């Protein structure tokens, strides 16, 4: 069952993309 | 003389907000719609508000409630669609309000895309006969474009107007003449009115005035019609505490009136006097000038109580009644008496004598 | 990525000082329009 | 002599320094004539002192700062950024009372400031001239927005933080990288051209650049305004989710 990102973990993953950089 | 009839003040809406414009509606006369921005003090409630009075009932509490969350710098009533209320909004979208709806978030609002407007819209009006109409929005980008009532999904024509060098003209108020569709006359933060075409070979900006030397406040045309025509004629407000009687023909200022000593934030003629108009000030007075009386002095002059800062003005249709909101969210209506506002036969010859004179 | 954002603030720089040209011009133009003004009034004055 | 009669009758009726330059201002062929001019000057002591007062008053309006004045808070209604909006309502009230001073020369004619009279009020003039300056105004803020150094870069999005009622966890809502002053920039520059300030040429860049972005700009929070008002009716029904 392929499910769409909810907003709110999608934005914690590119969250988690910008703080390392 | 001037008579206080009737204010309006909604405490839970219309506290601590600018009336940002005003409008009577043609079919129901005894209809007020006023605009109010964004209230500082409640950043949580909704920025623009849209609330319609009414003048029959004494009841004090707001007709109609809308609300929106871009700031309305305009409205207006829909013409040929009673059930509808357009307005203009900080962001550039133009929103529609059904009556009928007990939503009161817009039912409609178009897109803010290249192709619609892009800035704050500060003048709509929908022109046109019973047959076609044409919704007509300017912003203070200078792109100027027209819509239809039934779809705000995309803009009927679209354009952005120039004057000469490609430079673009801030639009901060706009008018029509009485019965005219396709040209326009527009009065921009310049201080320069430009009478413009909507649409044909000379679509755009037709001429300049050199005139005002600060922003326009307003530009507002001849509403009278009888027997000698003064549609030709418009009257332009300003920062620059001046209010400039200016026709379409001459180029330059056929008169100038500097009593106010303040910025004058609004002008507008009478519908039924062809002489007599009036404007508004920001130290708190309105004062109305009969040419035809006097070219000198005001007609008659009026102060709102603790001289609130008098933001716009609207005159009724029957020319008995001016309404006025100030920078409080407070709606002042005052009646005019019989031998001001009523015009005698000869008044009319009177203004045309008088303009020759000047 | 790099040749485009490269090409972008070639663009940019370009438009600016395109602008700047283009002041500079109109400046120099109202001297000169402002000078023959003076001019004429001078001759005007020497005549008078 | 008929005439100076109506010189009585003109200005027993008007005690206002405006209304007597409108009724002197009628009298527009007899300056020519130094007989209306030694019945001018029988007033002219008078209209000295009223004008004075008009200054008087202007200065009086000057001397509620701007921000206090309802000026400030209907140009903040009427989109007029507040450095831009100070700088119009003095130059206003610099014109205006170069306006009086020139009721003046019309009153007293030419030479009047060889008067005693005349010197007062000329230096009172003056003063007020002065404080009335704008290119101190200016100079400051093209000062400070160099120190601030405005200009959006970063990225085309930068996601912010916000506080959802109802939530527990801090909502992420996506953003078009941008800050409220880089609009106040746009309209403060194209503002000033216009008033006559040459404006730096860096900060003429970055503020038309922000101009030029903004319709880009605005054209993305739709994008995301539109993902997001699309996404709460996958919220509101989980079955199409």
């Amino acid at each position: 069952e392929l499910a769409a990102e909810d907003e709110q973990v999608f934005l914690m993953k590119q969250q988690s993309l910008l703080a390392k950089q | 003389k001037l008579s206080l009839n009737r204010q309006f003040f909604d405490e839970r809406w219309s506290k601590h907000r600018v009336v940002s414009c005003l409008d009577w509606s043609s079919q129901y006369p005894e209809l007020l719609v006023a605009s109010y921005n964004n209230n500082e003090d409640a950043p949580h409630e909704p920025d623009g508000v849209a609330l319609v009075w009414n003048m029959k009932y004494k009841k004090t509490t707001p007709e109609y409630v809308f609300h929106c969350q871009s700031a309305v710098m305009s409205a207006t009533f829909a013409k040929f669609h009673p059930n509808l209320v357009v307005g203009g909004t900080y962001s550039g979208q133009i929103v529609l309000w059904d009556n009928r709806s007990n939503k009161r978030t817009p039912v409609q609002r178009t897109p803010l895309s290249a192709a619609a407007h892009t800035h704050p819209v500060y003048c709509v009006n929908v022109v046109g006969t019973q047959n076609a109409h044409n919704l007509i929005s300017i912003s203070t980008d200078g792109k100027i474009c027209s819509w239809s009532l039934d779809m705000l999904s995309h803009p009927q024509d679209s354009m952005e107007l120039v004057h000469k060098q490609s430079k673009a003209v801030a639009v901060t108020s706009m008018s029509f003449p009485v019965g005219d569709v396709n040209n326009f006359v527009v009065g921009s933060e310049e201080g320069s009115v430009y009478t413009a075409c909507r649409h044909g070979s000379k679509a755009g900006i037709s001429e300049m005035f050199e005139g005002h030397q600060g922003p326009i406040t307003g530009i507002h045309c001849h509403a009278a019609v009888g027997a000698v025509d003064f549609s030709h004629l418009f009257v332009t407000s300003s920062f620059d505490w001046t209010v400039k009687l200016w026709t379409t023909k001459n180029n330059k200022p056929l008169y100038s009136f500097e009593d106010n000593a303040d910025y004058v934030y609004d002008v507008m003629w009478s519908p039924t006097h062809p002489a007599l108009f009036a404007c508004v000030d920001g130290m708190g007075r309105l004062d109305l000038w009969n040419l035809n009386n006097d070219t000198e002095v005001p007609t008659a002059s009026i102060s709102v109580e603790g001289n609130p800062a008098l933001n716009r003005v609207r005159w009724t249709h029957s020319g008995r009644e001016i309404a006025v909101g100030d920078s409080e969210g407070q709606i002042v209506i005052y009646d005019v008496g019989e031998q001001i506002a009523v015009p005698r036969n000869d008044e009319w010859a009177r203004f045309g004598r008088t303009l020759a004179e000047i | 990525e790099h040749l485009e954002q490269e090409k972008h603030e070639l663009r940019r720089r370009f438009e600016n000082r395109e602008g700047e040209w283009e002041g500079r011009v109109s400046e120099l133009e109202t001297d000169v329009k402002q000078l023959q003004d003076e001019l004429e009034r001078q001759q005007l004055h020497l005549r008078e | 002599t008929r005439i100076t009669a109506r010189l009585r009758d003109q200005l027993g009726t008007a005690k206002n320094a405006n209304e007597m330059f409108r009724i002197f201002s009628r009298f527009n062929a007899l300056f020519v004539r130094p007989h209306i001019r030694g019945a001018i000057r029988e007033y002219q002591t008078q209209l000295i002192q009223r004008v004075k007062d008009d200054i008087e008053s202007l200065h009086d309006k000057f001397k509620v700062q701007y921000p206090q004045s309802q000026a400030c808070k209907m140009s903040h209604v009427r989109d007029l950024p507040p450095v831009s909006g100070s700088i119009i309502w003095a130059k206003q009230i610099d014109r205006q009372l170069t306006a009086y001073m020139k009721r003046v020369e019309d009153v007293l004619g030419k030479g009047w400031e060889n008067h005693v009279e005349g010197q007062k009020l000329k230096q009172d003039g003056d003063s007020f001239r002065m404080k009335l300056n704008t290119q101190e105004i200016f100079d400051d803020w093209a000062r400070k927005v160099q120190q601030r150094n405005l200009g959006v870069s970063g990225r085309i999005f930068t996601i912010e933080s916000t506080r959802v009622r109802g939530r527990t966890g801090n909502v992420l809502k996506l953003k078009v990288n941008f800050l409220p002053e880089i609009i106040t920039l746009s309209k403060e520059v194209r503002n000033l051209k216009w008033l006559g300030f040459r404006v730096p040429l860096a900060i003429v860049n970055k503020a038309h650049q922000a101009n030029q972005l903004y319709p880009f700009a605005i054209s993305l929070i739709e994008s995301v305004r539109t993902y997001e008002r699309t996404c709460e009716k996958v919220e509101e029904r989980n079955t199409i989710s």
